RNA sequence: GAAAAGGAGUGGCUCUGACGGGGUCAGAACUGGAACGGACGCGGGGAUCCCGACUGUUUACUAGAAACACAGCGU
RNA sequence: GGGGGGCCCGGGGGCGGACCGCGCGUCCCCGGCCGCCCCUGAAAAGCCGGGGGGCCCGCGCGCCGUACCGACCGC
RNA sequence: ACCGGGAAGGGGCGUGCCCGCCCGUCGAACGGGGAGCCGGCGGAGACUCCGGCAGGCGCGGGCGGAGACGCGCCC
């Protein structure tokens, strides 16, 4: 049966800290807790061991990533862009 | 009875090479015998894993039979990791000469 | 399309005490039971520098055994060898043979390296740069 | 210390390894002092008799039971 | 391009309802030693190391070998299973083709 | 908020059931000045107003606070 | 998975050195995992391995501390 | 007296060659660090004595396996 209704695993920290702050950590805290996908391994066993270091737990490859997401938005643009500016320097 | 001992080592402070077991003696006694550190074994340079056939005893109290292993990269690389140098370096000649 | 093991190849050795060297396939045997095996001679140990200012040095040392074709590498290269004719069942578990094996097949080596025969075949591999 | 069969222990012997040995009764120990390390063997008595028999005229035995 | 891929779609269906075949680089690697793989198909996150002896067996055998232009776990759905798979080997091609 | 507020039981002896040698948990009859957490250990409670959000720090030797710090916010 | 093997494991047993069983629990060390960090948790002497190349019996182990005490600081 | 790399900064041996960029045998009686146990004896000492049993560091008179694996030095 559900335990909480609406705090989710931000239950730890009780009646502390206000509501603005305890909305923010539920999304950071989620995100940094997920599984993510190798893009290697090919499997979703990608967990956080630092900031921004990011193991595969299947493949033991280690990777450099975001501070609380494996992936962030400006790198995947800033990959795309840098992918096509190599791709019009091949003639 | 009272099975209480004193302290072995020259200082009392208990750090992580002053531990010791109690053990009893043929004259009926409560004796204190010290718990040496145990060394960990040589590890994989490729992968870090504990390299198979060595004891983990200090290699100067062993014989040079037993600090070894027989094959090349013997007590360096696990084996696996021979096994993947050998194929990178025979495969890379293959597609550097001859295409 | 064509299967690869023949009795003249030349394969790369992957595991054992003789991982990254290279052998010829004296025979391939059948696959009944305990998977797919073939008889193998290849060199243990190859000679070395010699200086104009030496049997010892220039001798070679061979070995022969069943090995797991799982553990080869075949190869492009292949080494015609005079080898066949040798009987091929007195080479296992009956060693008086063996050993003879191995005197008979460590003068062959050396002498083909005596005509320069065979470059690929009697060079070292380079690991681990 | 350390336990010893007697074709070895006659080994020792033979080549004069040992400085002493000792019959103890209670099945008999041979107890043989060499300069490593004390080696025992235990025997009945009539195997004892015929290891005496065979003992070494330059080493001295010594009896024992109490 | 949508019909040449809707055809790979087929051909692959068609080789796992009625065909021989095998998942997994060892039993890949034991048929192509045997020469019995009409066609070999990988993934293209394939490791390079295993890529390249497998591609080198291949020229040896003659037996050709192909890209599947997706994921391993893209080739696992495409043939019908729940895990990862980085060789696919075609046996016998039963009621399909192998025009692809 | 909350042990909110408020109620009821609890000893000894003779038995019974449940869990795979081991105690726990549940139930019944009898009995004692109308007694039983029998010493020991161990929250009094509630309706409100002012100040500071909170845990923390401080005038060693007359001031522990509403003072300082703090995460957050802004220049 | 199943069948057969290899290596490590501060431990246990038998023989040496030299009375018999059965239990709940406590302390200490060890093991495999799992969780946490805008915190990620010393260094060196010394000893050893790999690649490439060139080539049993005797004797000894120096210097310094070592008694006792909450007998210490607060006249 | 305070402050400090930009200095032609030392070794192997065996002649004569060869290698070389530039600090401290200061700083821990809890960190690292080869190797000790039992029994006994004295008014006052013991992991130190005595007896017994060991351990460490020194000095002198190329093969087996299918495989995982098993069984003298110097740069
Ligand atoms: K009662
Ligand atoms: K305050
Ligand atoms: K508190
Ligand atoms: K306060
Ligand atoms: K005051
Ligand atoms: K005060
Ligand atoms: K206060
Ligand atoms: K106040
Ligand atoms: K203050
Ligand atoms: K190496
Ligand atoms: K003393
Ligand atoms: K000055
Ligand atoms: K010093
Ligand atoms: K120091
Ligand atoms: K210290
Ligand atoms: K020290
Ligand atoms: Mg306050
Ligand atoms: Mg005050
Ligand atoms: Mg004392
Ligand atoms: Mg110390
Ligand atoms: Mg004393």
């Amino acid at each position: 049966a559900k335990r909480t209704k609406k705090v989710g695993l931000t239950g730890k920290y009780g009646t502390r800290y206000g509501r603005a702050a305890r909305k923010q950590l539920l999304k950071i805290e989620t995100s940094q807790k997920a599984k993510y996908t190798c893009p290697f391994c090919a499997k979703d066993k990608v967990r956080r061991t630092a900031c921004g270091i990011w193991t595969c737990r299947s493949c033991s490859k280690t990777m450099a990533g975001g501070a609380y997401s494996l992936h962030t938005e400006p790198a995947n643009a800033a990959r795309a862009t840098i992918r096509r500016l190599r791709l019009a320097r091949e003639d | 009875a009272d099975c209480r001992v004193t302290c072995r080592f020259h200082s009392t402070y208990r750090t992580r090479s002053k531990i010791v077991r109690y053990k009893r003696t043929p004259g009926n006694r409560l004796t204190s015998l010290r718990v040496k550190k145990l060394p960990n074994a040589p590890h994989c340079a490729e992968t870090g894993k504990q390299i198979h056939g060595i004891p983990r005893v200090i290699p100067q109290h062993l014989t040079r039979q037993q600090r070894k292993v027989s094959r090349p990269y013997g007590g360096k690389l696990c084996g696996s990791a021979l096994r993947a140098h050998i194929l990178e370096s025979f495969l890379n000649e293959e597609n550097q000469a001859l295409r | 399309s064509q299967p690869i093991i023949k009795p003249g190849l030349v394969c790369i050795v992957l595991q054992g005490r003789h991982a990254g060297k290279k052998a010829v396939i004296v025979e391939a045997l059948p696959h009944n039971e305990r998977g797919s095996y073939a008889i193998v001679a290849g060199i243990a140990a190859l000679p070395r520098r010699i200086t104009n200012s030496a049997v010892c040095r220039g001798r070679v040392r061979s070995f022969v055994k069943c090995m797991n074709v799982n553990h080869l590498m075949p190869t492009s290269c292949r080494l015609e060898n005079n080898y066949k004719d040798f009987i091929s069942t007195q080479t296992v578990a009956d060693v008086t043979k063996r050993r003879e094996i191995i005197e008979t097949v460590n003068k062959d080596f050396q002498r083909r390296i005596l005509e320069h025969r065979d470059t690929w075949f009697f060079t070292k591999l380079p690991i681990d740069a | 210390p350390n336990t010893i069969t007697e074709e070895n222990l006659m080994k020792m012997i033979a080549d004069g390894r040992g400085k002493k040995l000792v019959v103890k009764s209670c099945k008999v120990k041979l107890k043989l002092r060499t300069a490593k390390y004390l080696y025992t063997l235990t025997v009945p008595n009539a195997d004892d008799a015929k290891s005496i028999v065979k003992g070494c005229k330059d080493k001295v035995e010594v009896q024992y039971v109490n | 391009t949508k019909k040449a891929q809707d055809s790979i779609s087929l051909t692959l269906t068609l080789v796992v309802k009625s065909g021989k075949y095998t998942l997994g680089t060892d039993q890949a690697i034991r048929n192509i030693r045997d020469g019995k793989a009409q066609l070999v198909f990988m993934a293209n996150n394939c490791p390079p190391l295993v890529k390249s002896q497998v591609d080198y067996l291949c020229h040896l055998s003659k037996t050709p070998v192909r890209v599947f232009a997706g994921s391993s776990r893209e080739l696992g759905i495409a043939v019908g299973r729940q895990f990862n798979v980085s060789i696919m080997t075609i046996l016998e091609a039963g009621d399909a083709d192998l025009t692809s």
